[PDB]
Order: C-alpha cells, then sequence, then structure tokens
RNA sequence: CUUUAAUGUUUGAUGUUCUAACGUUGACCCGUAAUCCGGGUUGCGGACAGUGUCUGGUGGGUAGUUUGACUGGGGCGGUCUCCUCCUAAAGAGUAACGGAGGAGCACGAAGGUUGGCUAAUCCUGGUCGGACAUCAGGAGGUUAGUGCAAUGGCAUAAGCCAGCUUGACUGCGAGCGUGACGGCGCGAGCAGGUGCGAAAGCAGGUCAUAGUGAUCCGGUGGUUCUGAAUGGAAGGGCCAUC
RNA sequence: GUUUAUUAAAAACACAGCACUGUGCAAACACGAAAGUGGACGUAUACGGUGUGACGCCUGCCCGGUGCCGGAAGGUUAAUUGAUGGGGUUAGCGCAAGCGAAGCUCUUGAUCGAAGCCCCGGUAAACGGCGGCCGUAACUAUAACGGUCCUAAGGUAGCGA
RNA sequence: AGGACCGAACCGACUAAUGUUGAAAAAUUAGCGGAUGACUUGUGGCUGGGGGUGAAAGGCCAAUCAAACCGGGAGAUAGCU
RNA sequence: UUUUGUAUAAUGGGUCAGCGACUUAUAUUCUGUAGCAAGGUUAACCGAAUAGGGGAGCCGAAGGGAAACCGAGUCUUAACU
C-alpha cells in the first residue's frame, strides 16, 4: 500500500492541457426519447469538472 | 418491450430513420408522418411504424 | 470518498475506460534533447542500443520541440510537419 | 378534505421597470401566464413562451405611461 | 417404404431362479482353557443387504442478516417527487402536522399557417317537444371556451369554422437566465432543404405552469477506432438506440 | 411423590383412566465421523412418544380456510438427456439484397422428470369457527312458530356473580 | 401384609422472634414437616459449558452464571462516553 | 468539573510527599527561507564511507482527440459561417 488511484475516478475523466477534468453526460442511452433534439445535440459535445468537484478529484487521481 | 417504441424509416431507400413513443392503450393505430432526410435533401413521408 | 451524502461526482458519471495503451511504449524524442543518439543515426531496429526514453519500447517518433543544429540521419520512424523541416534545416536527411 | 402542500417556489423575478437593461437581449422580468399585458411598442420585440419580459433588442427601458385600452406599454430609451 | 407376425445384442425397470461379490446380524476349530479380532472348517442368507456417496428438490430442528422517515415519545390518520393561490413581513430571500386545491398525461392530432367567426347564460315568445334541449328576439359577457387544479392570459385570439400543411426539421449559435451543483430556460444571426400567405411576415410542437427514477446491468444496429507475437472473432470505444 | 439453598411446597409436573400416533426382529427410535453401545438378554400380555386427567354420567354442530391423512389420472418443475433457433467460421442457388448446411466452435434448452402443490374425499378427543332482519300471544313484557337474508356451520349436555 | 397413624435418634429448614459493619461470611431460641422408605449416610468412582444436573425454578454446577472459571486473540468495535 | 448559566444544598475532593496526556516520521499544500536553474536529482550494492562509483530510479520541458492519428497545432463537419 502506497496511496491509490481510484479507478472507479480513472475510468471516468480524462486530463487536459490546463490541469481540468473532461467528462462524459447522464441520462443519455437508456432514455433518448425524453429530450427535444435541441438539448441532445447540447449534449453531444462533453463536460469538464467544475471548483465544487474538482478539488476532490484532484486527489482521487493524485498522479494524474 | 411490450409499451413498444416508434423507428419510422426513410422511403428515399436511406437508413436514416426518427424515434418517437406513443401510447396504445387508447387507440392502436399506425403513425405516417413526413420528415427531413439529410442523404437525399428533402422532407417526405416516412414508413415502418408502429 | 464522501461529502456528507449526495454521492460523489466520480460515483454519479459514466465510465468509458478506453486509452491509447501504445503512448506508454512510444519512445518520443525531442530536438532540445537527443543527447542520448549524438545527432549520429536513428532506425527503430537498432535503437534499442541507445535506451532512449527506455528498453520496453516498441514505436518512436520525433517532435517539433527546441532547434536541432547538426545533420542527424532518420530512417523510417515517425517525424512531424515541423520537425521534418527542422532536421533539413540542419542539413539532417530523412530515408523513407 | 386534506393537509400540507403548497408549492416548491415559483421560480419568477421581477427587476425589469425603471430603467433596467441588457447588452445584447433586454430580459426584463421574469414573469408568469400573461403574454402582453404589458407588451412591446417599438423596436423591444419579444415577449414569447416563457411569458418573460424578454426583447430581441439591446438597451435600457422606457415606460410611457400610456396603454392600448386601459393596460400601459413597455419601450427602450435612445441610443 | 410400410403395416403386421417375429427377433439377435446390450442397457434400464420389474418379477423369478442361482451362487462366484458381500454379510452371517449361525456354530465349531486354531492362533490361545482370549466373552474381541483374524484365519480355518462346516452350515445359512444373498447381487438385496451392509457401508460410503454426489446432483437437484423438499429443507427454518441449525446460522448469519435485515430493521424507512417526519413528529408536544410512537403506531393508526396526514406526508416525502412534481404544480397553482394566500401565508410572504408594499426589495432580494422565505417555513412546519399553516389555510386550501391539483399531477406522474393526453394529442401526429387537439401541431404549423392564411382567411373567416366569436362567444356563454338568463329572460320573453316558440312546434309534435317533454319548463327548458327545434328557433328567433331582448338583455348580457376578455368569470364563455380550452384538458386538467389554481391563477391568470387568450379577438395581435392560444376559443371553433374552412382550406393548405408538418419548422413536433438535420447541423450550429452571438449573448443572457434558474440553482450549491446535478438537471435546465430564453435567444440576434447562420448552414441544409422546405411549409402557409397576395405580401410584409409567420413555423426549430400543444394556453403557460404537474404527466417514473442517476451511476450501474443486459440487448439491437453502422464503424479505413481498438482488439496487447501476425490476424479474424468475442470484449471495449466512437456514433445511433431499447 | 416432586419443587424455586437466604422473596414463593402449590390450584404446577406425573402415574392411574381414555384417545391420538411411530414400531414386526438385524423392530422403530437414539448416540458416536467410526470401531462400539442403548432399545433388549425385550417380540406386541412388548417398545418410543403427544394431549387429557382416577370414579360416575358423558364426549354437541361446522372439514369452507391453515395443518395432517387416504386416493389416483393429468398439470407444473429442478437433475439429466439434447430437438428448435441464433452467434464466430463457411459450402451452395440467386446481379446483389434474399438467404443458408455438415464439421470445429460460442449460445439457447424442445423433451424426459417420483412425491408435494392443484383435485376429490377423510380428519374438530387437530389449528380453529359456533351469524342479520321481518311478522307471531288483545294490558305490559317476552317469543314455543313461519318468511326472507349469510354460510363451512351458527352451541346439544352440564354449570352460572 | 404397612410408600400405616403418632413420635425419639436420623433428615429437612416451613412458622415467629433475635442477630443484620453479627458470637455466626444464616447462627441462636421455641415451635413445625418427614422419620422402614418415591428415607438417610460413609467410601471410591462416572456425568463438564450451549455441556452437565433438574419429577422444571432462569432452580443448581466451588464466597463467580439469562451462560461459570483460566492462558491467548485483544489495544474487538463505537454518526460514542 | 457539568451546564448557556452554580458560593450553590448539582459532580466530586481525608493527610503529606511522590508518579502522571499530545511524543516524530514519511507524503503534500499554504506560510516562512536558502541554494541551483532550461535544467536540477539516484536506490540497493560497492566504497579511498557517505564523498567517489552506481542512471535501474525522480521531477520540469506541448497540445487536440474515445482512439486511430495528427502536432504548435487539433477534435467535431456538408460547412464557407
Amino acid at each position: 500500500p502506497k496511496i491509490k488511484t481510484v479507478r472507479g475516478a480513472a475510468k471516468r475523466f480524462k486530463k487536459t492541457g490546463k490541469g481540468g477534468f473532461k467528462h462524459k453526460h447522464a441520462n443519455l442511452r437508456h432514455i433518448l426519447t425524453k429530450k427535444a433534439t435541441k438539448r441532445k445535440r447540447h449534449l453531444r459535445p462533453k463536460a469538464m469538472v467544475s471548483k465544487g468537484d474538482l478539488g476532490l478529484v484532484i486527489a482521487c487521481l493524485p498522479y494524474a | 418491450g411490450i409499451r413498444e417504441k416508434i423507428k419510422l424509416v426513410s422511403s428515399a431507400g436511406t437508413g436514416h430513420f426518427y424515434t418517437t413513443t406513443k401510447n396504445k392503450r387508447t387507440k392502436p393505430e399506425k403513425l405516417e408522418l413526413k420528415k427531413f432526410d439529410p442523404v437525399v435533401r428533402q422532407h417526405v413521408i416516412y414508413k415502418e411504424a408502429k | 470518498g464522501f461529502e456528507g451524502g449526495q454521492m460523489p461526482l466520480y460515483r454519479r458519471l459514466p465510465k468509458f475506460g478506453f486509452t491509447s495503451r501504445k503512448a506508454a511504449i512510444t519512445a518520443e524524442i525531442r530536438l532540445s534533447d537527443l543527447a542520448k543518439v549524438e545527432g549520429g543515426v536513428v532506425d527503430l531496429n537498432t535503437l534499442k542500443a541507445a535506451n532512449i526514453i527506455g528498453i520496453q519500447i516498441e514505436f518512436a517518433k520525433v517532435i517539433l520541440a527546441g532547434e536541432v543544429t547538426t545533420p542527424v540521419t532518420v530512417r523510417g520512424l515517425r517525424v512531424t510537419k515541423g520537425a521534418r523541416a527542422a532536421i533539413e534545416a540542419a542539413g539532417g536527411k530523412i530515408e523513407e | 378534505g386534506g393537509s400540507t402542500r403548497n408549492g416548491r417556489d415559483s421560480e419568477a423575478k421581477r427587476l425589469g421597470v425603471k430603467r433596467f437593461g441588457g447588452e445584447s437581449v433586454l430580459a426584463g422580468s421574469i414573469i408568469v401566464r400573461q403574454r402582453g399585458t404589458k407588451f412591446h411598442a417599438g423596436a423591444n420585440v419579444g415577449c414569447g413562451r416563457d411569458h418573460t419580459l424578454f426583447a430581441k433588442a439591446d438597451g435600457k427601458v422606457k415606460f410611457e405611461v400610456k396603454g392600448p385600452k386601459n393596460r400601459k406599454f413597455i419601450s427602450i430609451e435612445a441610443e
């Protein structure tokens, strides 16, 4: 034991060329008829984490 | 499933389709709707609905 | 892994898990560096003798970082747009 | 014949008065269920499905102190 | 080929007949004047016993575990998500078992558009006619009608008549908006092809606000992505979706 | 007879009497991984167990529900057998789509499947249940009796502050 | 012929008082039950912790028991003192 | 000492002298402080003992994308916008 990478975070985040972390959207593959196509198109580009969760993700991925 | 969902397909020989949900417990009826095809670049009647 | 309730964000997102797997086994060489090959010759069938970027390597690539000043000669490999143009600016040759 | 329940928050905010404004759209007051009780009288065209006192134009508000009936129009001040 | 009279060889089951497996839950003899064991000798049973099993079911005698919350202690009654008014203090912000009433849908049409129409209801008279529901006349009505609570809009009709119709579009969006964030609202302007209208202009769903639930799990489809010695495939990803 | 040592000797437990139920000789039933023991040097005039309580007069009706028991056909179904279809590969007829076989191979699982359970009956000295209204006798009061309603069926005997 | 009636030794420990940081780590005083028997007592053995013993009370099993005693696990654990 | 609140009749406390609780290591951020710098720095083992050898090791220096792949550029795309 020597401090571990949380693999449930590693398979969910990639690191950007500015320190921030980039991820996918939820509620998008099991129900698809319940969003209008404007909302559908705006959920085809991905998202980045905000400071309210970055301050924990950066500790669950210390070697990232 | 058993409630079903519609997968209405292009009549222009294209693989293009649209999806929608429609209750059958009120009445059972097939949808005949006109929609855009981005591959032949026109709006046409779509087929193979529920 | 706890914020009092409502789960951490790392347990409320989709997994994808797909990666290169080639990146950790690629020797990425810079023009600002290359002192392990001394401005001589580079070929992947003899790169193990120089051990640049490691010994468990399967791929080699040169990138545009810095400036090269001596006529280094490349045999195969991968060279980028600006890296080829910087090697030719030093009198160096790329044989394909 | 019942007890409790009273709704969540109504989600409205009034501020499109006096000389309030915007820099691409004059979004005005967030209002409910009234499509044109104030309504636009100049280039401040809008007030759509969300009933909000929103205009498809930029500037600060003006009040004319007359209306179509009854009521009182809303407009925008000089650029 | 088939019906019908038969039939070899194995393998289950069932019945019968043996004795070489096994017992003896019979005895004597010997080891050995040892009530055990083993051998031997002679009888008696018998392919069953007697012993040991795993599969699956039954399985609570045994074991571990689980146990919603709110709140003048608590169950019962009300309630937890989502919606409208008053509470809400003539800013933003805002509560309980405060005072009240609703929703977990329905419509390809009840959607888009151009023109036309505009109510409801009471009262007097009116025909089989049945106060009244055929009908007209007088008054009266943005409190009729709409899908549904409530509130308020609605003729620049979103209400109902006629015709034409699918923009309930594929790809993007300056800039602004609700919230702690997740979830999310409005929108100048463009691309690809159109619909209504004489035309300006109108259309990126319904009158606006309620109409099931993340990660996770499996499945269906397209793929000059990947598939760890060279490949395919299975698995994974991208892009679609139940 | 037995009993809570220093809170409590009984109205509790039990035999006798009676029902219920397991047991046929290598008994059932029981222990112990087992060898070895008990039941038993017992054989049903014997053995292991549940309730009620000698003795006398007695032992109500209801099997619809849960449990138990007898019956037997058929259903459902796990094991196992391996039909049908699909996936990876692929022969072969059609322009191509459409399809699509034997082998290797991934997957499915038609079908065979005791008894219970379902069914029918039995069992209340098993677990339990033992209901409405209307009229009926000339004060008043209450029904020895019909009618209709519920159902599995609606307290016989004896006792009663 | 006594699981006879009464009653000493012998056994019990029901009733009242005393003692209650006692003389006694429940003893004394006077009654009371049983007393040839489902009675009692000396000696050596056998039954042990979810195991004994119990004609059964959460009664009894070494001044310890709704699971006794002793060596280790052990510094069990705790939106907690 | 509890408790918002105690001269409190709320908690304890005899005598006197002793014993008796927050210790330091690694990792890292801010704060403080020096050296070096587009370069700075090895473990074990050897060993003139921490030097000198040992670069397996450790930081910085490029980004776009799920990835193929590209790169001071790049994903999405019919795309100019």
